[PDB]
C-alpha cells in the first residue's frame, strides 16, 4: 500500500541514485556533491498522512563492505536500465522477470530504461546491432512488455546529457505504494 | 495512505539517510560496476 523498497538495480552498473544528480548538475567530472551511502528508514508524516519509506545504498563506511553482504535484492522497487542495442538482450528479460514473476502476485513495479541512450537511437551505432539481432528494440515496443507484464513505465535516462529521467523514479515513487 | 500534493502541514519523521563514497560521486557515474546487488553471484573473494 505504501511500503516502498528502491534501490540502483540493473544488469552492473553505478548506483543508479548517482545520476539523478548528474541530472541536477554533479554529472561526472570532478565537482563537489553529497556522498555515496544513502540509509533511509523511516515514515514521513505530512497533514497526517504517513509514507513508508525504505531504501539503501553501498558504502555503509566508506568500504563499500557493510553493504556487500547483500547477495540478494529485496527491495519492491527496483531502477534497472539497460541498452537497446544489445543482442537479444531485451528479449532475456521477458523470459526471465514475467514467467518468474516478481514475488509471484503483488507483480511489484519494476522501472524499465534505457542506459546511455542519448546516441543509442541513431542509425550509427545501431550498426552493431545488424551484426547480431537486426531487430532494434524501441520504446514503443517495449512498452507492450510492461503492459503485458504488468510492470509500472518504460522509461530512458542519460546519466550525463540527461535523458529526463526524473519519470524513471518520479513514476516509480506513486507505484511503489500502489 | 493518499498521495496529495503538499498537504498544509507535515511533522518530520524518523532517522534519515546517509552519505559514505568519495568527494564527487553521488554526482559523478564512471566505468560499469556492479549494480550493488549481483553480488548474488558476482566475482566475489570467498
Amino acid at each position: 500500500m505504501q511500503t516502498i523498497k528502491c534501490v540502483v538495480v540493473g544488469d552492473g552498473a553505478v548506483g543508479k541514485t548517482c545520476l539523478l544528480i548528474s541530472y541536477t548538475t554533479n554529472k561526472f567530472p570532478s565537482e563537489y556533491v553529497p556522498t555515496v551511502f544513502d540509509n533511509y528508514a523511516v515514515t514521513v508524516m505530512i497533514g497526517g498522512e504517513p509514507y513508508t519509506l525504505g531504501l539503501f545504498d553501498t558504502a555503509g563506511q566508506e568500504d563499500y563492505d557493510r553493504l556487500r553482504p547483500l547477495s540478494y535484492p529485496q527491495t519492491d522497487v527496483f531502477l534497472v536500465c539497460f541498452s537497446v542495442v544489445s543482442p537479444s538482450s531485451f528479449e532475456n528479460v521477458k523470459e526471465k522477470w514475467v514467467p518468474e514473476i516478481t514475488h509471484h502476485c503483488p507483480k511489484t513495479p519494476f522501472l524499465l530504461v534505457g542506459t546511455q541512450i542519448d546516441l543509442r537511437d541513431d542509425p550509427s551505432t545501431i550498426e552493431k546491432l545488424a551484426k547480431n539481432k537486426q531487430k532494434p528494440i524501441t520504446p514503443e515496443t517495449a512498452e507492450k512488455l510492461a503492459r503485458d507484464l504488468k510492470a509500472v513505465k518504460y522509461v530512458e535516462c542519460s546519466a550525463l546529457t540527461q535523458k529526463g529521467l526524473k519519470n524513471v523514479f518520479d513514476e516509480a515513487i506513486l507505484a511503489a505504494l500502489e | 495512505g493518499s498521495k496529495e500534493r503538499p498537504e498544509i502541514s507535515l511533522p518530520s519523521d524518523f532517522e534519515h539517510t546517509i552519505h559514505v563514497g568519495f568527494d564527487a560521486v553521488t554526482g559523478e557515474f564512471t566505468g560499469i560496476p556492479e549494480q550493488w546487488a549481483r553480488l548474488l553471484q558476482t566475482s566475489n573473494i570467498t
